[PDB]
DNA sequence: GCATGTGTTCTAATTAGAACGCATG
DNA sequence: GCATGTGTTCTAATTAGAACGCATG
């Protein structure tokens, strides 16, 4: 080619649209940032700050080839299905082929769908994100669909929180070791307000769940102030997860609703770390 | 890939079949020689693209969910879902000199939201064949004279129905391979 | 010639620091700021946006004679009384002598205890606020104790909401006409997130009833958003408000928490108007 | 030692103040409500304030009293300095309620002093910086005679006028 | 081993919305 | 004028908390 270009993404399950996020803090010049999502208050934030840049086609099922083809061509595309019915904290789960779980086979869709044809040189990036704590059936199962074997990174290295998590694709440089850079906040401390103490180091995995914010089989408090015991605050909970304060303060949303959403994202800086190498194949501003 | 060529040119199939064999079908219309070209796996959950491509270039890929009874082992979806797997697997390379059939039959286990997913992923509906209403299959393929012969319409109601006879618990059904004859060796 | 000193203040009924949020926007220097303030909601944002600068000293009615002379002299004396059983918005008002009614006579009190004594010529500054909506004999007998008559000010010159408050004090220049800022959004539509619309120039007063964020008798939807009608949200009330966008974000309290203490809080922009001649008389930074 | 002049408030006590042998040198105002500080400036200086709350079940708040009289008693002090005797004197017939007592008790900046009388039958409470009225020992007598007192008398002075008493050495008699 | 977990479903506690009120500028 | 309001209360929907769960690294 001449020069770089902006890149074209195609977010499969994009919830608050986390990979827009990573994408414009490292400065990548993004042409279109097209999303699948059904959740409304998911949009909502995706739509507020990014300021509509998102385009958004609604339902992942709904996405046929000719749409794909029309959309694209694409640079990029990333997602991370439902995992409701895929991880093991569900004892009701009904794994990969049922309920959500078969959500995942529409990712294995659209990007068979999205590749370039065969004798395309351009340069094509994917990523598919989805937790551990799945059956090794599943995994299996999501390995040879996907052709490759996953990368486990766990967010503890390069945040506060344990966020253990496999990543397929071809990311150039998945494999190397997370280096913590000058930016990340390793401990819960430094993602504390003003006068709260942090009774752990590292917090545990968050989820959906209310006291998933809870420490250990005792279900301890996070935080202490004035001598007294408290959970961690939602501001607390987007730096933990690495996104800007007040990221989820939209739409009069509750603290269960705000946990929701942050409960099922990505942890920024391992997306950060992933994406990183992008800006090489692509445009700058 | 679609025109039909002379009759001396054309060679015998090679087939991949899985789930449920075909041998005995194909073999009775005349697609392979009584001698003993066609691969047959019961399981592909281990099956991966390598041992595809060593199992040698196939021209037609068969796939077909277990009938009514208890032999449903695995989710309804699953053999759709890999079918698509190994099918893709399995394509010729673009500029492609010999025709590439595949065809993904149903024997009505498929619910109504799996029906959806299974023409969403095959890019198609399905035709529905019947048999008669004593028996009937939908099929997806990408053989012209199949999409394009019109059948005796059936009813979803009425199909439902042979379902429940069929979950109490022939010919014209093995005529989906009738419209392969003019592209391959025909042995008799 | 003395050079000018930082201020000295004194707020009771503080709610969530307003007083010190426009002293600080002012540029002036503080050198204490002790708080009089009940409700845990109200001291955890004062606590949190001040970074611990607040001196909380709890209860009015535990605040004696002794401590105003211990903690002063005081330069600045502000306060705004409970109005839930002043304010003719509320059918079952208990008056100015019951109920909450009477904590009036707390800053009455308190006020005259940090007076300067005769022949103390300093410079004594106070500010006392309460709503327009009231009982004839209850303003009259507020001025009566205060010994002034209020200035009348509605916070729909400078922002984006209705509020008609009175203001009784000696501040420099209450009376003097108002001016618009560069930084006044004197529209709705300057108050909403990106991709809504207003319906409205103006809203009406906002208080503690969440449907006071609805207009008119048929309680009309303010805003337009995405092919559907909807309230404003929290960040976009305290832009109505003046104060910094996620200012009240704090402790997981949820809409109505945070529509509780904006409902009760005193416009940022009229405050600013009111405190602005104190410049003069203080150190800035 | 001067004559005394005495700013009474909603109770008018000429005819106790008559037997004490104490524009006229006494001003009596029923509701002050639209009394100012000029006001009560223009009624000349004054060496006693007097104010208390109407007998038990006979028109406003209890609380209301009380303000009014922390008001118009901050109007009526002299100078910062002393020239003179001040005297002021708050009387309650226990209407006020527990709450209003400490509201009371507060702004007076003082605790207040129980009058009895008996040989319980009738009752006072007395803030007053008098320091006459204070280091007396009174009969003691509680709240929950009192009470009894009150909840018997709703069903239908002296010594409180000897709370007077001790006033008498700061002006001319008879 | 053994603590862990992108969840679901129970409660009692709050939230979000709507009815009620009428004196005051 | 007449229509607006630093509130309180009551109902159904959500919240915030807790129990339940067992295969997995
Ligand atoms: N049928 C469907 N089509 C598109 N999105 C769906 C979907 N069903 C569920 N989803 C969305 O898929 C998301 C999976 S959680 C992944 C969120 C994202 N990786 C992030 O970092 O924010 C959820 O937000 C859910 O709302
Ligand atoms: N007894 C008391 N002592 C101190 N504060 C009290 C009190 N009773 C009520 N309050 C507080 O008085 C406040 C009156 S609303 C005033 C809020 C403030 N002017 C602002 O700008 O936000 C309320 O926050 C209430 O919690």
């Amino acid at each position: 080619a001449e020069k770089r270009k902006p890149i074209r993404v195609l977010s499969l399950f994009d919830g608050i649209a986390t990979g827009l996020l990573v994408l414009k803090d490292l400065g990548i010049q993004v042409d279109r940032y097209i999303a699948s999502e059904v959740c409304e208050d998911s949009i909502t934030v995706g739509m507020v700050r990014h300021q509509g840049k998102i385009m958004y086609v609604g339902d992942v099922r709904s996405v046929t080839q000719k749409h794909i083809q029309e959309w694209g061509p694409f640079d990029l595309v990333i997602g991370g299905s439902p995992c409701n019915d895929l991880s093991i904290v569900n004892p009701a789960r009904k794994g990969l082929y049922e309920g959500t779980g078969r959500l995942f086979f529409e990712f294995y869709r659209l990007l068979h769908d999205a590749r370039p044809k065969e004798g395309d040189d351009r340069p094509f990036f994917w990523l598919f994100e989805n937790v551990v704590a799945m059956g090794v059936s599943d995994k299996r199962d999501i390995s040879r669909f996907l052709e490759s074997n996953p990368v486990m990174i766990d967010a503890k290295e390069v945040s506060a929180a344990h966020r253990a998590r496999y990543f397929w694709g071809n990311l150039p440089g998945m494999n190397r070791p997370l280096a913590s850079t000058v930016n990340d906040k390793l401990e819960l401390q430094e993602c504390l307000e003003h006068g709260r103490i942090a009774k752990f180091s590292k917090v545990r995995t968050i989820t959906t769940r209310s006291n998933s914010i809870k420490q250990g089989k005792d279900q301890h408090f996070p935080v202490f102030m004035n001598e007294k015991e408290d959970i961690l605050w939602c501001t607390e909970m987007e730096r933990v997860f690495g996104f800007p304060v007040h990221y989820t303060d939209v739409s009069n949303m509750s603290r269960l609703a705000r946990q929701r959403l942050l409960g099922r994202s990505w942890s920024v800086p391992v997306i950060r770390h992933l994406f990183a190498p992008l800006k090489e194949y692509f445009a700058c501003v | 890939m679609f025109e039909t060529v002379p009759v001396w040119r054309r060679q015998p199939v090679r087939v991949l079949s899985l789930f449920e064999d075909i041998k005995k079908e194909l073999t009775s219309l005349g697609f392979l020689e009584s001698g003993s070209q066609l691969k047959h796996v019961v399981d592909v959950t281990d099956t991966v693209r390598k041992d595809v491509e060593e199992w040698g270039p196939f021209d037609l890929v068969y796939g077909a969910t277990p009938p009514l009874g208890h032999t449903c082992d695995r989710p309804p979806s699953w053999y759709l879902f890999q079918f698509h797997r190994l099918l893709q697997y399995a394509r010729p390379k673009p500029g492609s000199p010999r025709p590439f059939f595949w065809m993904f039959v149903d024997n009505l286990v498929l619910n109504k939201e799996d029906l959806d997913v299974a023409s969403r992923f095959l890019e198609m509906e399905p035709v529905t064949i019947p048999d008669v209403l004593q028996n009937a299959v939908r099929v997806w393929s990408n053989i012209p004279a199949i999409r394009s012969r019109h059948w005796a319409l059936v009813s979803e109601e009425e199909l439902s129905l042979l379902a429940q006879n069929k979950q109490s618990s022939t010919k014209l059904v093995k005529n989906c391979f009738l419209p392969l004859r003019e592209y391959f060796k025909y042995f008799s």
